[PDB]
């Protein structure tokens, strides 16, 4: 019995419940072991055969590509990333009481009991763009331990529903719409480090990572526009970096708001002149908001 | 009683032949290593 | 080391090969070895044109123990024997390096004739054999 | 725990040739089974 | 007691030296005269220093070395060692049949081989006299038939009694340990010791 | 390490066959793992060869079997020359492209038993595989 | 008169004999000189013209691609690499008495006396794979000196013969065949360093490297397989790294054996699940064996 | 192995040819190897060149052969001008693409023998190959 | 290595030509090499140019030759203006675009002998190659 | 076991073969070791 | 007793100095006066120091070096050194026909070359007197036909007897090994020796 990605399945387990992300578009994974190795050249005997031992599982990266789904289940990714939640609203807390990131657990399932299980994991990145294409959400995860296993927890009601219909992006400031959009791209992060725990007590045992601590969070965005001016002497659309701009970005079904932001600009003399805005919140800014709305 | 038994079958296995050049040709624009016999005639 | 050993002979030249047997014990390091006493052992072999049990014979070795205490034995063929092979080996003279030429298969037995009237046999070597053509008398 | 069997060609009684292989049987020949019951029975009958 | 090594315990394959540093110590009074002359005078013994570094050690072989060193400390004996690169043979024969005339002194030795020995030593070979622990280095050799002449450094510590025998192979230095008061070992997280090294000195 | 129960065999025509085996228990609780000779008292061996796994497949031979050195864990198994002739007659003609001297002949198994404790016996399939005949031109 | 690779020729000279590798598939080479250069800016005169001199030939790399040939002449590459030889058998010695690698000498020959000669060389790598294609053997060589020359030593009986017919790879352990092979790849090495010899005696002379010392040898391999399991609870084909595995790899005409080996595993969730084994000999392992057999 | 007995000589027209050979015994059990000249007394040498390996091929020339200073293991072999010119006249016409001055001529083989039974009265090949002719212009 | 016997020469037309060659032993005993002149007493040099490598090719010239010094080990060979002028009319008519003056002339071959025979061998081919002529417009 | 060989020159007479070239021939079109100033002074 | 080198041993090219450092030592006592004068007083000899460094060494050339150095130590002789950068033969002729008048002293030499010599010295040439091991350096030179004069540094260590002869070629420094009292060689498991260097000070 072989195995096939085209009929693989992914299940996320947390809080003693399980989430079936049915609408997976892609995923990629590796697994590896670390080894210690020495060749011990010695003038008595210039040994040619190395001496080596396997010690530890490498921390696997995981990468996922997911389509937006009506029934919104993927909002739990932001919940696990560490946004606070208010119904469908998510907020960054201006300062955070966490030290450890939210640990959770993953099954990869296939026919013939041919299953794999990743025991301790955390989200490191969520990242997407509204670039004139069906918005696909990337996720970066790390996991500290894996094993193969014969079985998995069933999950059947918490299934990611049908994909939401396409709609075009809008950008605005104080209800001014912004002319000549080209793209918007967003990323959110939870930078972390594993605490190295290996000890001489672990000798002749295989070792794993077990705990990590949160270094940082980031929220940031990029916008691409065509260069435009209202009249030659105008000042509002100049190059110079504005600051304390309130900024709002939405589709039909998703909304993001920065109450105050700092804008860098870069200009490119491509065949049509292009401008990139780099966006970041200001230190005094209020909580950035995210909302989701289901299509009827 | 236990043993392990082996065979060796080396011999004057093959006469290794080898061939080498005896002399070399070198070229310059001029010979730089000749000296005067005629010097002795000049001094005489 | 396996049983497999190829052989190359020289056309129109007598051929001879020597061996000695030993016991080994690596329980002493570096590994000990001692010549095996060959008193009472005896050898046989043949060269035949194919592994097929119907295949024709081409030649039979002469063989002799040469020193029982050094455990040494020898095998040979005369030029008359080698000539007989030279007449009958294959003629697939290689287009690029023509001297090597296939002749057949061989197997060498020894019989441990010994006191007690037991006998047992085991095959010491087995392989392919080639002629190299002989331009000079 | 596991037990290792070495095996090797026999040439002449008690003498053997180097070409060697290894079996690695996953459970010791010493590990017991339901024999435990009858051994306990006969030890108790000795008692 | 003989230091353990891949000759004595060939299974402890890690137990050989990763590097060595045979140093000559030759104490002198030196003085620099205003006329530019440099004067040197030889006083006190020349003595061989030896620094050794081991590779990383597994715990078992380390424990064997540790026990050896502690047994040396307890007894207060001497550490005996053989350098392998010099160990490579050149001369062979029944050295017991060599005869050395008594009363030789100064840096030249002569001997009668009676023709018994085979090969000849090279410059930079080691040399030793069977009745005394000092080791010497051959600066040069001269044959004349079966008689041999050798120039050695340092100069002989003792006059030949006429009962010596030469020893060209298996020469052991007799030494004492300078680190012993503070020796200590770090268990690396991977399960190995590192930096294990010895500063040995000859002692006479 | 790998729990390999499986080894193939190469007998040779016109020549009797014999194999010796040595039993060691290996314990890896302490390093390096300790290897100890199995006391082979009271064990016994059997085994048979037949031309296919089928339940009707006919037997070609059965091993002579004996213990050799009970304190050292040594035992041996063997086949007489007549058995070898029967193998060679029954075996396939088909040859093998990696070694044309070898011909397939059947399946074998050397089932082993212990009868040591309480006068009650147990049995297990210690080693298994295929068996080939190698052809020989010397008769 | 031009020159052409399509009719170039390579001859190897050693031991006062010469080897004609007729069956060359490809080769690549460079040659260069090192130069010392300084611009000597000076407030008297901000010189703009550099002062520079050529000193030394660079150590050329050489790279070859060779097909396997009946008459086996290429075995001499392993002989020069420093395997010990026993007829057609090669062995790694567990410890080695060499310090310098085996030096040898190379002619590159072409029409019209247009020849090149590489004087001191050593083999640094031999490397090949059985990947479902006609097995091509790569070689990496270095050479310390070159010159152009008008002539070459003839070689005519030691010519690399006809190519051996294709055959499929097998992998096995104790005569267990291994299911679902994808590839096997091998490499062998003789890592070395040149001893830098340049001296103030060499001033106003061109300098070359002349001697090198052996740093290390390696033998290593990779295997790619499809992921397979016999039954769900099985243990024999798990991910976990086995050790002390005896391993044998062969074609019809070539055989390689590791008497004991250590296996790392890596798993990749590609569309069909794939496994890579990384192989290395253990310190106690016996000599790895290589054999060659000629096709009839 | 034929890999190292073999040496492709090149004779040249209108001029006699001659070689000198030194026989060394060696053992590399010491580095550098132990080496001595073989005492060549009681040996003798033979060889001929023929236009093909086939049994009917023409004997093109016989070597002149001679030991000298047999204690030092030297020996010498040679061809007269009459030989060189005859083979010059009888070799192939098709000039070698890398070296149009030279043409293929044939095969040769040198074998040596013990003329006193010593440990053997026997013979063996010492050197083999094929012979090329460089054409040449001056008389 | 090989002897580097192959050397090609260019002759400037309408002007005399000469080449000098010195024979030396060399001992590499010390950094300034111990080179020594060979005694050339009782030796002679021959050489010729022909239009092609053939049994009946045209012959263009014979070298003039002499020994200048038997103890400095120096011989010389030369061609007169009459010889090289005879070359310049019979060499071929092709000219290179970038090098119009240079024309192929022929093949050449230098042969040396002892004047009193060693008999075992008597002569050897020192050097060979081909000759080009460079056209010139003065007298 | 090992055999070494070299070509037999006309000048070398006969001697043991050797693992190096012996003789070298050096070529030039002219002598640079003698100046016209020297050779003229010598005649004059 | 030359330090072996590529010119003496071209086969052992590793012995070519990787780089050399030549130091003048001119011991002097000096002070700075508050009026901004500088005043200095000279005593004791000038002497040349030399430092040498070597690359990694193979065992053969190393053994040749040790066979030299230990011969020097045993004999207590001197180390002769050549210095290639000054190897130019710009002056030649029958040096032993030159006449140096007696009683020249201090830093100026005058010579009758008798018209014998050909060529001329240059500033920065080395210069030596035949009967004394010192090496001097040319500051300046003049001619008046056959008469020459040269001003030379350091000042002359001797009064001329009239038996001296100049020596323009093949000057070797005579030196001894101030580093030598703690000499020794690291041996790495490459089989190659490392870390050798020499500090030399001329001695007369």
């Amino acid at each position: 019995y072989y195995s096939l990605m085209r009929e693989s399945k992914v299940i996320v387990e947390y809080d003693g419940r399980a989430f079936h992300f049915d609408a997976l578009s892609n995923y990629d994974v590796q697994t590896s072991y670390e080894e210690f190795k020495t060749l011990r050249r010695t003038i008595h005997r210039r040994t040619n055969y190395a001496d080596s031992v396997i010690n530890a599982q490498t921390p696997s990266s995981i990468s996922l590509a997911i389509n937006f789904s009506n029934t919104l289940t993927e909002a739990n990714f932001f919940e696990w990333l560490g946004f606070d939640r208010k119904g469908n609203t998510f907020l960054l807390p201006l300062y955070s009481n966490n030290i450890e990131p939210i640990m959770f657990n993953i099954y990869i399932v296939n026919k013939d009991n041919n299953c794999v299980y990743f025991e301790n994991c955390y989200v490191s990145t969520v990242d997407f763009s509204l670039d004139k294409n069906i918005p696909i959400l990337n996720v970066g995860i790390e996991s500290g331990k894996f094993s193969e296993v014969s079985t998995y927890r069933e999950a059947a009601s918490i299934i990611q529903g049908e994909a939401m219909s396409y709609s075009p992006v809008i950008v605005s400031t104080n209800g001014n719409i912004l002319p000549g959009l080209i793209s918007a791209s967003l990323s959110f992060q939870q930078q972390c480090s594993w605490r190295e725990d290996k000890s001489v007590f672990d000798i002749n045992k295989i070792y794993n990572n077990k705990r990590a601590y949160v270094n940082e969070m980031n929220a940031s965005a990029t916008i691409s526009l065509y260069y435009l001016k209202r009249f030659a002497g105008d000042m509002v659309y100049n190059i110079e970096p504005e600051t304390d701009v309130p900024l709002n970005i939405r589709n039909n079904n998703i909304s993001i708001d920065f109450p105050l932001a700092r804008i860098s600009k870069r200009l490119n003399f491509s065949d049509v002149y292009k401008v990139e805005w780099d966006i970041i919140p200001t230190a005094s800014s209020d909580p950035v908001r995210i909302d989701f709305f289901g299509e009827i | 009683k236990i043993i392990v038994q082996q065979i060796l079958n080396i011999d004057d296995t093959t006469t290794t032949a080898s061939k080498y050049p005896k002399y070399t040709v070198v070229l310059g624009n001029s010979i730089s290593s000749i000296t005067a016999g005629e010097l002795t005639a000049a001094v005489e | 080391e396996n049983r497999v050993i190829d052989i190359v002979v020289d056309e129109k030249v007598p051929y001879g090969l020597i061996m000695q047997f030993m016991d080994v014990d690596d329980s002493v390091y570096p590994p000990s070895e001692i010549p095996v006493n060959l008193t009472g052992y005896s050898l046989r072999g043949t060269i035949k044109s194919s592994l097929d049990e119907n295949a024709e014979t081409l030649a039979s070795f002469t063989t002799s123990i040469i020193d029982a205490a050094q455990g040494a034995a020898a095998i040979s063929l005369s030029v008359a024997d080698v000539t007989n092979i030279g007449e009958k080996a294959s003629k697939e003279r290689d287009k690029y390096n023509p001297r090597q030429r296939f002749a057949g298969y061989y197997d060498i037995l020894m019989t441990r004739d010994v006191i007690g009237s037991e006998v047992s046999s085991f095959r010491i070597m087995e392989g392919k054999v080639y002629i190299s053509d002989g331009v000079t008398q | 725990i596991v037990q290792q069997i070495l095996n090797i060609d026999d040439t002449t009684t008690t003498a053997s040739k180097y070409p060697k292989y290894t079996v690695v049987l996953g459970n010791s020949i010493s590990s017991i089974t339901a024999g435990e019951l009858t051994a306990a029975v006969e030890a108790s009958a000795g008692s | 007691m003989r230091l353990p090594d891949p000759y004595t315990n060939p299974e402890l394959s890690g137990l050989g030296f990763e590097s060595v540093n045979l140093i000559d110590n030759d104490p002198v009074i030196r003085d620099e005269l205003p006329n530019g002359k440099v004067n040197e005078v030889k006083v006190s013994a020349q003595y061989w220093g030896i620094n050794i570094s081991y590779p990383e050690l597994f715990p078992d072989e380390y424990s064997v070395l540790d026990a050896f060193i502690l047994e040396y400390k307890r007894t207060g004996g001497y550490i005996d060692v053989i350098l392998p690169q010099y160990e490579a043979f050149r001369v062979r024969g029944n050295t017991n049949l060599v005869n050395i005339p008594a009363g030789q002194k100064g840096s030249n030795i002569t001997m009668d081989t009676q023709g018994v020995l085979t090969g000849i030593p090279k410059p930079g070979d080691l040399f030793k006299l069977s009745n005394h622990p000092k080791v010497y280095k051959i600066t040069s050799f001269n044959r004349s038939g079966n008689s041999w002449s050798i120039n050695v450094y340092p100069d002989l510590f003792i006059t030949t009694t006429g009962a010596e025998k030469p020893v060209f192979n298996g020469i052991l230095f007799r030494t004492k340990l300078m680190n012993g008061d503070a020796f200590g070992s770090t268990l690396n997280n991977n399960g190995t010791y590192s930096g294990i090294s010895l500063n040995l000195r000859e002692s006479l």
